[PDB]
């Protein structure tokens, strides 16, 4: 079974910064394009962040560029996401998402962490 | 980016309906070489998105015979012949033919009132 567990959520202060990692066990992480998608409390989805199995960021959304970034560490197992200056809109579920080359897109989910701006 | 209109945003149903769910895209998925990309996820209520269709019609691992998908170029059906309590939740198209990435409006499927 593929598992995603986020983590790295909490309450930040308006300006500072946020660190998630998802830790992945049941496949060959090194192998798997990775992303993350951020859901809003009004339940939009929007992508965040992708990178390929070399660890090279691929996507990136213009109203983030400047203050996120996207990594993995393979032997870990694990994929990152760094962002800096949050506001308020930064508020959010925060899930890792595998990417599935029959799909071309998102295959499983981790069940998100939770990143709360606060003024 | 390509925006995806998920008609209705709400659907009252009754355990044992049959219905029908659509996905306007604002841009034909059929300009590129990634013909019709457009794919399902199921946001069960306290649950993570799961994958239901994939690539208009395709049904994802662990997916029960009674989902089906359809359409070309801008619009979209995702149909469930016999809704289960395990079918309710948000429902999610989105679309990888064109970058980026994007998720529709969804359609919450809840029990009718
Ligand atoms: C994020 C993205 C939408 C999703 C697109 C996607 C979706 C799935 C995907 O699958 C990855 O395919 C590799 C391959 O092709 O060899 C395989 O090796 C991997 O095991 C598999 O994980 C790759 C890609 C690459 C481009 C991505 C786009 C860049 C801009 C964008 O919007
Ligand atoms: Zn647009
Ligand atoms: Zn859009
Ligand atoms: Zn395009």
């Amino acid at each position: 079974q593929v598992q995603l567990q986020e983590s790295g959520g909490g309450l930040v202060n308006l300006g500072g910064s946020m660190t998630l990692s998802c830790v992945a066990s049941g496949f060959t992480f090194n192998t798997y394009y990775m992303s993350w998608v951020r859901q809003t409390p009004e339940k939009t989805l929007e992508l965040v962040a992708a990178i390929n199995s070399d660890g090279e960021p691929i996507y990136y959304p213009d109203t983030l560029k400047g203050r996120v970034t996207i990594s993995r560490d393979n032997a870990k197992k694990t994929l990152y996401l760094q962002m800096s200056s949050l506001n308020f809109e930064d508020t959010a579920l925060y899930y890792c998402a595998r990417l599935n080359y029959a799909v071309y897109g998102m295959d499983y989910w981790g069940q998100g962490t939770t990143v709360t701006v606060s003024s | 980016d390509i925006e995806l209109t998920q008609s209705p945003p709400s659907l009252p149903v009754s355990l044992g309906d049959q219905v029908s769910i659509s996905c306007r895209s604002s841009q034909s998925l059929v300009s590129n070489n990634r013909r019709n990309y457009l794919h399902w996820y199921l946001q069960k209520p306290g649950q993570s998105p799961k994958l239901v269709i994939y690539k208009v019609s395709n049904r994802f691992s662990g997916v029960p015979d009674r989902f089906s998908g359809s359409g070309s170029g801008t619009d979209f059906t995702l149909k469930i012949s016999r809704v289960a309590a395990e079918d309710l939740g948000l429902y999610f198209c989105s679309q990888s033919s064109h970058v980026p990435l994007t998720f529709g409006s969804g359609t919450k499927l809840e029990i009718k009132r």
